[PDB]
């Protein structure tokens, strides 16, 4: 039985988009919303056991935000190199029809951690009721994101996850039917 | 999107292993610029080592300050250890039992099913066993999966598939052992 | 705030710094 507990933080420039989380054998645990300043348990549950205080995890991303000036200018401003996204969609569940289900677009392999994704049913955006994770870890520092779509499986609707990225020549588009 | 000015990233990962319980624990950090990890500390060797050319100044300046040596030394303890106190009872010890149905497929359009999907979705943790089984002997053959799959919300799922030619009267049965479980979880299927 | 708290090791200013 081994396990594994990793704080991980990004800062990223010029987007000045930041991160903070903790990763339990590559579930989220929680992260910090930097805007509101704030702990978001991925689970509400786990607010009933355990706390943490947001305002430890603000101090280390201005301390992120220093070093990632300092390294840029070491590497005499080396920039990133994009690893384009491997994208799957898949549900749930079996699907039935007119059952409750989820469709997930999950988004891997990827960095740096800014993508654009959009959910189409039948070549149109749908918003209702969508959701996603933050940016999770990998092993290799690239990352693992996840998008969620609750949907009513039936023969007159396909769908279609559009996700754009930096590393790609155009957007890619991962299809699914009942 | 139109914006393709050059991205610089840092990132810095803490990492508590823990192996039996607390019994065995390695704190592990590291400092990452772009795709590179440029310095590391680990609670094996108590100092940190540069991992490249572009880490040895900083391996250098903290290595210098015994006082920030010993905090990251004791960390193993007041750090590691003790979230795995806190965290313990909903991320180790979690348990969520799979729900398992078998359905049948086809691996082209044809007349008759000649797939046996068994699908196992909604458990935790990912350590599962799936078995594929004819009429109470194991089939080995003609079996392909999907793997362990993580849905990001503390949940996982796979499909196990059993490619085969149905005869009427058979029974085919899908067992799944899962810690959640004190004894198998089976599916029966009759051809 | 009644629960145990999970406790964040910090982060360090790399060589070259100030705040």
């Amino acid at each position: 039985e081994e396990h594994v507990i990793i704080q991980a933080e990004f800062y990223l420039n010029p987007d000045q988009s930041g991160e903070f989380m903790f990763d339990f054998d590559g579930d989220e645990i929680f992260h910090v919303d930097m805007a509101k300043k704030e702990t978001v348990w991925r689970l509400e549950e786990f607010g009933r056991f355990a706390s943490f205080e947001a305002q430890g995890a603000l101090a280390n991303i201005a301390v992120d935000k220093a070093n990632l000036e300092i390294m840029t200018k070491r590497s005499n401003y080396t920039p990133i190199t994009n690893v384009p996204p491997e994208v799957t969609v898949l549900t749930n569940s079996p699907v039935e029809l007119r059952e409750p289900n989820v469709l997930i677009c999950f988004i891997d392999k990827f960095t740096p951690p800014v993508v654009n994704v959009t959910w189409l049913r039948n070549g149109k955006p749908v918003t209702t009721g969508v959701s996603e994770t933050v940016f999770l870890p990998r092993e290799d520092h690239l990352f693992r994101k996840f998008h969620y779509l609750p949907f009513l499986p039936s023969t007159e609707d396909v769908y279609d996850c559009r996700v754009e990225h930096w590393g790609l020549d155009e957007p890619l588009l991962k299809h699914w039917e009942f | 999107m139109g914006d393709t000015r050059p991205r610089f990233l840092w990132q810095l990962k803490f990492e508590c292993h823990f192996f039996n319980g607390t019994e065995r624990v390695r704190l592990l950090e590291r400092c990452i610029y772009n795709q590179e990890e440029s310095v590391r500390f680990d609670s094996d060797v108590g100092e940190y080592r540069a991992v490249t050319e572009l880490g040895r100044p900083d391996a250098e300046y903290w290595n210098s300050q015994k006082d920030l040596l010993e905090q990251r030394r004791a960390a193993v303890d007041t750090y590691c250890r003790h979230n795995y106190g806190v965290g313990e009872s909903f991320t180790v010890q979690r348990r969520v039992e799979p729900k398992v149905t078998v359905y049948p497929s086809k691996t082209q359009p044809l007349q008759h099913h000649n797939l046996l999907v068994c699908s196992v979705s909604g458990f935790y943790p990912g350590s599962i066993e799936v078995r594929w089984f004819r009429n109470g002997q194991e089939e080995k053959a003609g079996v392909v999966s999907t793997g362990l799959i993580q849905n990001g919300d503390w949940t996982f799922q796979t499909l196990v598939m059993l490619e085969t030619v149905p005869r009427s009267g058979e029974v085919y049965t899908c067992q799944v052992e899962h810690p959640s479980v004190t004894s198998p979880l089976t599916v029966e299927w009759r051809a | 705030a009644r629960r145990p708290p999970l406790a964040e090791l910090a982060a360090l200013n790399l060589s070259g710094s100030r705040l």
